[PDB]
């Protein structure tokens, strides 16, 4: 796939016209009758070759300020994202991050660097779930005039039976006194469903 | 033309809150200074001041201007000469008689002409002139609320002005003469371009 | 000659990338040159001299 | 810089190629703005659509959803906030993405948030009805489902007069867009300015390349309209760093806002 | 040329009535807005004639050589497949009512791209429908899941540059070198600054890659 | 380059980058998040 | 840049708004600091003893 590394091409790339422009402008004569100060001084007497000099000085020092801004700005930007680049390494290669969608797009698992030239390429191993499938759902269930809610699983039912699954994963277990807590009454959820609990 | 847009320029202006001095006619001409410019007001129940006087050397040795006017047209001359010593306009009831000397002048200038007021300008080579009229009804100092003189005519002459007078006709006056003095000011147009309010950022 | 020559030029390359690029500023040309100037009259007195 | 005028183009190429870097500067910061709105607004690989009936387990969404019933299909809150925010050689580029492109996004990720949860930012969006969303954010912040499973009714409530107060606060308060308005004033006056400055003199006859150029002799005319060139070159210099110096925090600030809606409208942040 | 004023632009007939003293305007820009005719009184704006960067649309010389050139900001009927769109004349690429990704960003939500073969214009598809099927009691859960692994790049540091001020302004020569000693120490505040930039390339690199005190092998 | 502009040579040179990032590798398949803390 | 000159204050205003770009920056980065040490240390409500 092509420009796939774009981001360090346009960076190298920047580098390399700004020096051109840099060493382009050496050339251009900023309104003296010459580029190069050899055919100024060998040709004008001094107190009239300091005019063109002087113009000549004037339009290089500008060069070099407007050279240096843009350098400046750019190293503002790439202490940015080498902040960025940093953060990144301690919260997906040193760690595990909940952070949505920061080190790399899914469930972050793991992470690993990779060498570039001036930058860094990291493989964010992600968890992405598939082949979903429906069921019908309940906040709660009511047995023996009581409330219970999962534990750490969902409420999931195939149309014949109740189960209790993980929210990430299908694995439908027996809803029974261990994955499930009682709280409250049968009269304070709206879509609660009669279903036994096993004990 | 400006319209809806705020506009500030440097140029020469009347102070807000200034110390406008206030003569009243039993005539009152002594002959009061002119350094850059001056703000004239006539609110009298009459029309018995009709004309103005400018320049530097009155004394028959420099031009002078003349904004002589009456009833019909004005009468703007630049010449050089000292009517008698000061102007005196005794008006058949129809004389004209405030000058008794004539010299080689340049223009002629007879184009055209209850409170009116006047500001002139002497600027490089256009001598400035702006006019306004506005109702009182009122018997008080000058009013309030803004009213922003138009231009009237160039007037180009190259005279040095430092001395102006002002004629009064007779068989009682009141005039308010002030100066200008060149600071910031901020102008507000409307949608028509018409001048409503103003500011002295001084 | 062709938009795309004139690309190659303002890349100063042979090979252009898929994209869009600025070559030059196009704008319509005047055609007629107005001069205007209020009414002529106020004739000097030349005629009463000649 | 020379306008209106074909020989100042002479006395401009010996200056090198200053125009060429404020060409690409600006043109790197046009894509930098739609780079930055892409990052933000298209997160989301499709586009949801919210149910015909809601019913939302008693919140009410209808400040923030989508309404068919007034042109460019856009939220009342949204609608308040468009609500309460001549060339001479510069021009204005239209975005790519339209704000009939961003409506569409925001209510893409609105309903996939609504109907969804954070299953849509991760992977398929998995429907889930939203009181059980609410449960496990709850039990995400450390509070059982039980709370909410018993005071449901009450938290719709709350929820509801919580959202009706945000226009009336946006409203009561022009200061709430300050951020933006900054923004745009400062554009505007950087784009007024950049015209103004071409009625200066520094230090020349006139502002007018045409009245110098009528006026004076060649030999003094190009050293005019030399100072003409020298004084507006720094001028687009000024404006052209000044408009880096601002990109490089609107590209801060969008980098901020595309993180902030993916910890917190694409998940649930524990930060 | 009006009474002195020179410009070139449109001519129009305006309504926005001038004051007899006064026969130009300009607007807050301190520019031309509208000037009244000396000879017929009658009052008419004056608009700047359409100006705009041609953009042309190159697909890649590897794959083709046809090309659309756009006119930014200006109208058709004042500059084939002509096409009009918010963001200019688009020439060379006809309107499809198909929706595609975009591939070549044009502006104002179409873009351009050269498929079944000539360069096409349409409108941004944002993705594909989809109606989440939302009830009171849907929950779905997954049955099964991919590992992915996605790349991502970040620049951590670029060329560490240093430029001989003296040397670049005048190249040998003392008598440039006397007059640029006139100026300051701009010499010095760039060599401070590209100094600056060279050493935070290097703690830049420090601070990405040497985040661990041992080479675990 | 001849005109008084130069190209500084990184301090880490790109074998060091390399070692550095083969470490990290080793550590996180064989220690986990524990080398980091 | 003049320090008490007349002829160089009134040379300067021929260049625009340049000091007027300057000042409003100067403002800018001084209103700019303040509101960093605001977000960085008065991000409580109440002062708790
Ligand atoms: C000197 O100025 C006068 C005054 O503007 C010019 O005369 C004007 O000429 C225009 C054009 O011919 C006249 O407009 C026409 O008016 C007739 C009605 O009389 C109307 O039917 C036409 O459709 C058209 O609108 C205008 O009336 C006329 N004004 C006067 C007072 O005569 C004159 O052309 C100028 N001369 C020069 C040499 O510039
Ligand atoms: C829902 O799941 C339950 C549990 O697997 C299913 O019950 C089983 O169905 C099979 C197929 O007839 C029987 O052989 C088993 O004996 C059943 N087990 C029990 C404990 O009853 C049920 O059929 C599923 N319902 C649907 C609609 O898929
Ligand atoms: C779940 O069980 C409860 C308790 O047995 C049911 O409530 C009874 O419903 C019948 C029929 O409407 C009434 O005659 C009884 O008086 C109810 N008992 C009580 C204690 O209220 C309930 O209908 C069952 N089903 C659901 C969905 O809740
Ligand atoms: C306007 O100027 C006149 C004259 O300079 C001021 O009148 C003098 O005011 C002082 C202070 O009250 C008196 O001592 C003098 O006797 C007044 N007359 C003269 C001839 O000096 C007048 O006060 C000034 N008005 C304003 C508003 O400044
Ligand atoms: C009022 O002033 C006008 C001029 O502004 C006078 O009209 C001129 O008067 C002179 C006599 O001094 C005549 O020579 C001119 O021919 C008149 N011009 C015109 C166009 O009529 C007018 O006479 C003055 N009226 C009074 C009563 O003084
Ligand atoms: C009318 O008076 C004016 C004012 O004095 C005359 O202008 C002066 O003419 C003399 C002629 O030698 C010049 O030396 C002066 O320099 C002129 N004045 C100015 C201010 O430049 C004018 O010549 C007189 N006209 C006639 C016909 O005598
Ligand atoms: C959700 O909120 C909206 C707005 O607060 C409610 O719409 C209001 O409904 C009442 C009762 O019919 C009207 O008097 C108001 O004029 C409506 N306001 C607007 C802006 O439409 C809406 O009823 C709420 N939803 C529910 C289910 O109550
Ligand atoms: C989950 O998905 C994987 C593939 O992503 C399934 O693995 C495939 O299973 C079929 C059926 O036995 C084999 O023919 C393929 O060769 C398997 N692919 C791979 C890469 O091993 C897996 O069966 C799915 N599991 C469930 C429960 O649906
Ligand atoms: C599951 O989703 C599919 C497609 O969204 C739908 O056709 C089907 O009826 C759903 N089944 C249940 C039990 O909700
Ligand atoms: C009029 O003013 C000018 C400008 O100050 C001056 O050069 C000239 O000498 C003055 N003439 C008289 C008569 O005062
Ligand atoms: C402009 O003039 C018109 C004349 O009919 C008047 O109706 C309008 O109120 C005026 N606008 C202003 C701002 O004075
Ligand atoms: C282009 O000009 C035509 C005719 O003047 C007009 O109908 C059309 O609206 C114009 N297009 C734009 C985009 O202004
Ligand atoms: C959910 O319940 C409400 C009333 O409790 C009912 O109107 C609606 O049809 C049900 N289904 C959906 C999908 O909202």
């Amino acid at each position: 796939t092509p420009s796939a590394l774009g981001k360090l091409q346009d960076v190298v790339n920047h580098n390399a016209q700004a020096l051109n422009t840099l060493v382009k402008q050496l050339s251009s004569k900023f309104g003296a009758i010459s580029s190069v100060l050899n055919d100024i001084l060998s040709r004008l007497d001094p107190p009239e070759a300091e005019v063109q000099i002087d113009r000549l000085i004037t339009g290089r020092l500008q060069s070099l300020q407007t050279y240096v801004t843009q350098q400046l700005i750019r190293a503002a930007e790439i202490r940015a994202s080498a902040n960025l680049a940093a953060t990144k390494m301690s919260e997906c290669v040193l760690g595990q991050s909940k952070r949505v969608d920061f080190c790399g797009k899914g469930y972050h698992l793991m992470s690993f660097p990779q060498s570039a030239p001036h930058g860094v390429v990291f493989l964010h191993v992600t968890y992405v779930p598939a082949q979903e499938k429906n069921f019908t759902t309940a906040p709660a269930i009511c047995h023996d005039g009581k409330a219970h809610f999962p534990r750490e699983g969902v409420f999931v039912s195939n149309g014949t039976h109740w189960f209790v699954t993980q929210r990430n994963f299908y694995e439908p277990q027996i809803i029974t006194t261990d994955n499930t807590f009682v709280s409250g009454n049968c009269d304070v959820v709206i879509g609660i469903v009669n279903n036994t609990v096993y004990d | 033309f400006r319209s809806s847009v705020l506009h500030s320029t440097h140029d020469l202006f009347l102070p807000f809150f200034s110390n406008v001095t206030w003569f009243h006619a039993r005539f009152d001409n002594p002959a009061l200074p002119f350094n850059d410019g001056v703000y004239f007001a006539s609110t009298e129940k009459s029309n018995i001041i009709r004309g103005w006087i400018f320049g530097t050397t009155l004394d028959s040795k420099t031009q002078s201007l003349l904004i002589v006017n009456n009833a019909t047209n004005v009468v703007i001359k630049v010449c050089e000469f000292q009517f008698c010593n000061d102007p005196f306009l005794d008006v058949m009831e129809s004389e004209f008689r405030v000058y008794s000397s004539a010299n080689n002048c340049t223009f002629e200038y007879v184009s055209q002409p209850n409170l009116r007021e006047f500001v002139f300008k002497n600027i490089d080579g256009y001598f400035k002139i702006y006019s306004k009229h506005t109702p009182i009804n009122l018997e008080r100092d000058l009013p309030q609320g803004f009213s922003a003189l138009e231009p009237l005519v160039d007037l180009p002459i190259g005279i040095n002005i430092t001395r102006f007078q002002t004629l009064l006709a007779l068989h009682a006056a009141a005039y308010y003469v002030g100066y200008l003095q060149p600071r910031t000011f901020l102008l507000k147009y409307n949608e028509n371009g018409t001048i409503t309010d103003a500011v002295d950022c001084a | 000659l062709d938009p795309l020559s004139e690309t190659k030029c303002t890349l100063k390359s042979f090979t252009v990338e898929k994209g869009i690029y600025q070559t030059s500023n196009f704008r319509v040309q005047p055609t007629e040159s107005i001069v205007r100037f209020p009414n002529i009259t106020n004739l000097c007195p030349f005629h009463e001299v000649f | 810089i020379c306008g209106d005028s074909t020989e100042c183009s002479n006395l401009l190429l010996q200056y090198g190629s200053f125009c060429t870097q404020l060409k690409r500067a600006l043109t790197g910061i046009a894509v930098e703005q739609d780079k930055n709105t892409q990052e933000v607004f298209a997160q989301v690989k499709q586009i949801y659509k919210t149910p015909p009936i809601k019913y939302f387990g008693g919140f009410n969404f209808s400040q923030i959803l989508p309404d068919p019933s007034k042109p460019s299909k856009r939220s009342p809150i949204e609608d308040l906030l468009f609500n309460k925010v001549k060339f001479n050689g510069l021009t204005v580029l239209p975005p790519l993405l339209t704000d009939e492109m961003i409506a569409q996004y925001t209510s893409a990720l609105l309903a996939g948030t609504i109907t969804s949860g954070w299953t849509f930012g991760a992977g398929p969006a998995l429907q889930i009805p939203f009181p059980m969303q609410m449960a496990y954010r709850f039990n995400g912040i450390g509070v059982t489902q039980n709370v909410l499973y018993e005071n449901q009714k009450l938290i719709a409530n709350q929820f509801n007069s919580a959202i009706g107060k945000i226009q009336d606060s946006l409203s009561s308060t022009p200061s709430a867009l300050g951020k933006l308005q900054d923004v745009v004033n400062h554009n505007a006056q950087a784009l007024n300015t950049l015209v103004k400055q071409l009625s200066s003199k520094f230090g020349a006859i006139s502002s007018v390349l045409n009245d110098i150029l009528s006026r004076l002799d060649p030999p003094e005319a190009e050293v005019q309209i030399d100072r003409l060139i020298t004084g507006r070159l720094q001028s687009l210099q000024t404006y052209v760093t000044q408009q880096l110096i601002r990109a490089a925090e609107i590209r801060a600030s969008a980098n901020l806002a595309a993180t902030k809606m993916s910890e917190c409208v694409l998940g649930q942040s524990k930060r | 040329n009006f009474n002195g004023l020179t410009g070139t632009g449109v001519l129009t007939e305006s309504n926005k009535k001038f004051l007899p003293f006064q026969q130009f305007g300009r607007d807050i820009a301190d520019t031309t807005d509208a000037v009244r005719d000396p000879q017929t009184l009658e009052i008419l704006d004056i608009t700047p004639c359409s100006f705009g960067g041609v953009s042309v649309i190159t697909p890649g010389t590897n794959t083709s050589n046809q090309v659309a050139v756009l006119y930014q900001g200006v109208n058709c009927t004042e500059v084939s497949n002509v096409f009009q769109t918010r963001a200019g004349c688009l020439i060379g690429a006809e309107y499809v009512n198909n929706s595609y990704e975009c591939d070549i960003p044009i502006g104002a939500g179409i873009c351009a791209s050269y498929q079944t073969q000539s360069i096409i214009a349409y409108t941004m598809s944002l993705g594909a429908e989809n109606s989440v099927a939302y009830s009171n009691n849907s929950i779905a859960i997954p049955t099964n899941f991919t590992i992915s692994v996605t790349t991502e790049i970040l620049p951590v540091s670029m060329t560490k540059t240093s430029v001989d001020c003296t040397m670049y302004i005048c190249g040998d020569s003392t008598e440039c070198s006397n007059l640029l000693l006139q100026y300051g120490s701009f010499c010095t505040q760039l060599k401070r600054a590209l100094t600056g930039i060279a050493v935070e390339q290097d703690k830049n690199t420090q601070e990405v890659f040497a985040q661990v005190k041992q080479i675990y092998k």
